[PDB]
């Protein structure tokens, strides 16, 4: 309450001009935090907000009871699933951040750059809906290739980033030869094509 | 068809004198004319079936001919600055040519190392 009222002043002075981004920082806590969000904006502390959205996320939680929520997945209290709805806002503060980028890079990496296995699959299943896809081949994350066998069965898109995401020659071809299988309509020059391509990796 | 090799032979090495000393465009041209690997399609196979039938001078060439291929097509696809700019072909003929490389590494010399020009 009056320490919220007290970090909202503590930005404001550093919105009229190092020091105040920490004070920030030891602060950071819930909703309130969005408006003041915008305020880090102000001069331009992209790359900082991500890790303090984060490290917030991961301050309400401590720890990993979201994941055995999602687990279960169930609608019943399961583990508890009101810190699974709270991260996610924390999650969306921090896809929404994201999108108010587009100095790009050092903003990005620091996102991909951090252990958090649901943020991750959070900010992959982010990228999918904007079609951003094509470049989740591209990141490195260990996360990333869980991600992508859990998600493996318009997951098609995920596949044929899958196979391609291989380089290794066996793993690609075993998920054509699936692809191939599957039960979603794929046509048959389609079918075929996988299989020239996953012959290809003979 | 003695002559026939000949020609190749001449046409390879016309190819090599501009292989290098720039004119990246003009190799692609040239290999293409010379009929030996796939520029379209996925005809990759149809070249499969016709290479075991290939004369042994040029059987033997085949390794260099990849390879150049990926290499002016590499270098003439750098990604450019900032319109028509079709990339996707001389890519497609990449890709085409990998799928040959993929099927024939056993009978080659062994250094299907296009793949490291092939990426970057």
């Amino acid at each position: 309450d009056a320490i919220c009222s007290k970090a909202n002043e503590l930005l404001q002075r550093s919105r009229q001009v190092r020091e105040s981004l920490k004070e920030y920082q030891k602060i950071s806590n819930q909703v309130d935090l969005s408006n003041v969000c915008a305020q880090y904006r102000q001069v331009r502390f992209y790359e900082g907000v991500v890790e303090l959205s984060l490290t917030a996320a991961e301050k309400k939680d401590p720890q990993g009871l979201g994941l055995h929520f999602y687990k279960h997945g169930e609608p019943e209290e399961d583990v508890g699933l009101q810190a699974f709805q709270e991260r996610l806002n924390s999650y969306k503060c921090i896809t929404d951040t994201l999108q108010e980028l587009v100095e790009a890079g050092h903003h990005f990496e620091q996102m991909l750059k951090l252990s958090q296995r649901l943020f991750s699959i959070a900010l992959y299943n982010w990228l999918i809906q904007v079609d951003l896809a094509d470049k989740l081949l591209q990141v490195a994350s260990p996360f990333l290739e869980p991600h992508l066998v859990r998600m493996a069965k318009r997951y098609m898109d995920l596949l044929w980033r899958y196979y391609e995401k291989n380089r290794s020659f066996s793993n690609a071809a075993r998920v054509l030869s699936r692809l191939a299988d599957m039960h979603t309509e794929i046509s048959l020059q389609q079918r075929l094509e996988y299989i020239a391509r996953a012959i290809l990796s003979a | 068809f003695v002559d026939s090799t000949f020609y190749l032979l001449l046409d390879l090495i016309t190819f090599f004198d501009e292989y290098h000393s720039g004119h990246i465009d003009r190799a692609f041209d040239i290999i293409e004319r010379l009929k030996l690997v796939p520029l379209n399609q996925e005809s990759v196979e149809e070249r499969v079936a016709a290479f075991r039938n290939f004369s042994d001078e040029i059987r033997h060439n085949l390794s260099e001919v990849l390879l150049a291929t990926m290499n002016i097509l590499f270098t003439q696809f750098k990604r450019l600055k900032g319109i028509e700019d079709r990339d996707s072909q001389l890519r497609s003929q990449a890709r085409t040519l990998i799928t040959f490389a993929g099927m024939i590494p056993y009978r080659t010399s062994g250094d299907t190392n296009a793949r490291l020009v092939q990426m970057e």
